[PDB]
């Protein structure tokens, strides 16, 4: 029945920053507040219980405080591996989470373009893939040009979670055409605009070349 | 640690029953110091406690109001496991389901914090048929990147390894996207030294357990 809020809902902080995250309860209870850390593809990991007791093995840069209805998790010097969503828990209720992203220096993507395989073309469809590797910040503009004609509505992007070591992202953009439509054009190009690049990078191929 | 191993199918048709099992190693399901929980997680609803079973003088059950009259959590002492059964599922029940152990010793008592967790089971509520992926090479261009396109499968998830697990550095396996067909697609890429392209073999190993699909695809420079 208790309800929990967390503030901020997300934050971006540089390595070495002091980070403070708050949890607020809608009423006082007899239960003990726990803090969890969840990294991508993994279960939440208990960091702190009874509001302030650090779980064995957790680095001492993590600490918890508070009382009544107001609790805090502090990270004294944020590290790259601390990218995660942090959750409080009281009785059987979880807070909505605070997403912590590591702010780092700009990093330009390395760009790669892949034509469809001959195997896929026999099946009647053509996937063209553009890869943006190991960049920061996450925002990026990828445009597909087919014979210099801007494409719209026929591509989908996917982005990795922030890397726990170098704090970068990678991104894929996949252009999907029928085999017939793919065969009616020659120049396939992926044009990348990003904060790390002083001017756009284009990677391209000529169908059949 | 106490180890929690989850099993059970992820895909459940609307109105039918979700059944999962959690096998325990390193504690006894009957321990009077433990409690055994099911939790689920979704982008929409966050983390939600579903229910709990534990043994003291008898077996006890505590369930969330959110799944009232649909949930059963039973322990099996002979197998040292506990299970979740959720009946009459709807698309609102699509989520990743976790088992967990509640109980941490502090202040001479036990607080019900979740110290150990299962690996999670993605459960998709859908009437659609299972389909295994096609796997296509993303060939290195003639410092170097290559990959595999894993296209048109249902439901999630797939796993992708490289060189049977030997190759991990520089791998990026992207989150799947749901295409207009209702089938998922993803790519897995890796960057490697350009000098290796002629002599080092690169094979992506794709496993799609719902369809019993296993595919190995060798990724090599395109000839002509």
């Amino acid at each position: 029945a208790i309800q929990l809020t967390q503030s901020p809902s997300s934050l971006s902080a540089s390595v070495g920053d002091r980070v403070t995250i708050t949890c607020r309860a809608s009423q006082a209870t007899s239960s003990y507040l726990a803090w969890y850390q969840q990294k991508p593809g993994k279960a939440p990991k208990l960091l702190i219980y009874a509001a302030s007791t650090l779980q064995s093995g957790v680095p001492s840069r993590f600490s918890g405080s508070g009382s009544g209805t107001d609790f805090t998790l502090t990270i004294t010097s944020l590290q790259p591996e601390d990218f995660a969503t942090y959750y409080c828990q009281l009785s059987k209720t979880f807070g909505p989470g605070t997403k912590v992203e590591i702010k780092r220096t700009v990093a330009a993507p390395s760009v790669f373009i892949f034509p469809p395989s001959d195997e896929q073309l026999k099946s009647g469809t053509a996937s063209v893939v553009c890869l943006l590797n190991n960049f920061y910040p996450r925002e990026a503009k990828v445009q597909w040009k087919v014979d210099n004609a801007l494409q719209s509505g026929n591509s989908q992007e996917s982005v990795t979670e922030q890397d726990s070591k170098d704090s970068t992202y990678s991104l894929s953009s996949t252009l999907t055409l029928s085999k017939a439509d793919y065969e009616k054009h020659k120049v396939y190009a992926c044009e990348v605009t990003h904060q790390g690049l002083s001017s756009p990078v284009t990677k391209s191929f000529n169908r059949g070349e | 640690q106490v180890q929690l191993q989850q099993s059970g199918p992820g895909l459940v048709k609307p109105s039918q029953t979700l059944s999962l099992t959690c096998g325990i190693s390193g504690d006894s399901v009957s321990s009077d110091a433990a409690a055994w929980d099911w939790i689920r997680q979704s982008p929409s609803r966050g983390l939600e406690w579903l229910g709990r079973t534990f043994y003291r003088s008898r077996w006890h059950h505590d369930y969330s109001e959110s799944v009232k009259n649909r949930i059963t959590i039973n322990a099996d002492t002979s197998k040292n496991q506990f299970s979740l059964q959720l009946t009459s599922v709807t698309p609102e029940d699509t989520a990743t389901y976790y088992c967990a152990r509640a109980g941490v010793r502090v202040f001479g008592i036990i607080v019900n914090s979740l110290d150990y967790w299962g690996q999670g089971t993605l459960v998709t509520v859908s009437s659609a048929s299972t389909k295994g992926p096609s796997v296509f090479p993303l060939a290195p261009s003639s410092t170097a990147a290559l990959g595999c396109l894993v296209k048109d499968y249902f439901p999630e998830p797939v796993t992708v390894s490289w060189n049977s697990g030997a190759l991990t550095s520089g791998v990026h396996t992207f989150p799947a996207v749901l295409q207009s067909s209702g089938l998922y697609s993803l790519s897995s890429v890796v960057t490697v030294p350009s000098s290796s392209l002629g002599t080092q073999t690169y094979i992506c190993n794709v496993n799609h357990k719902p369809s019993n699909t296993k595919v190995d695809k060798k990724v090599e420079p395109k000839s002509c």
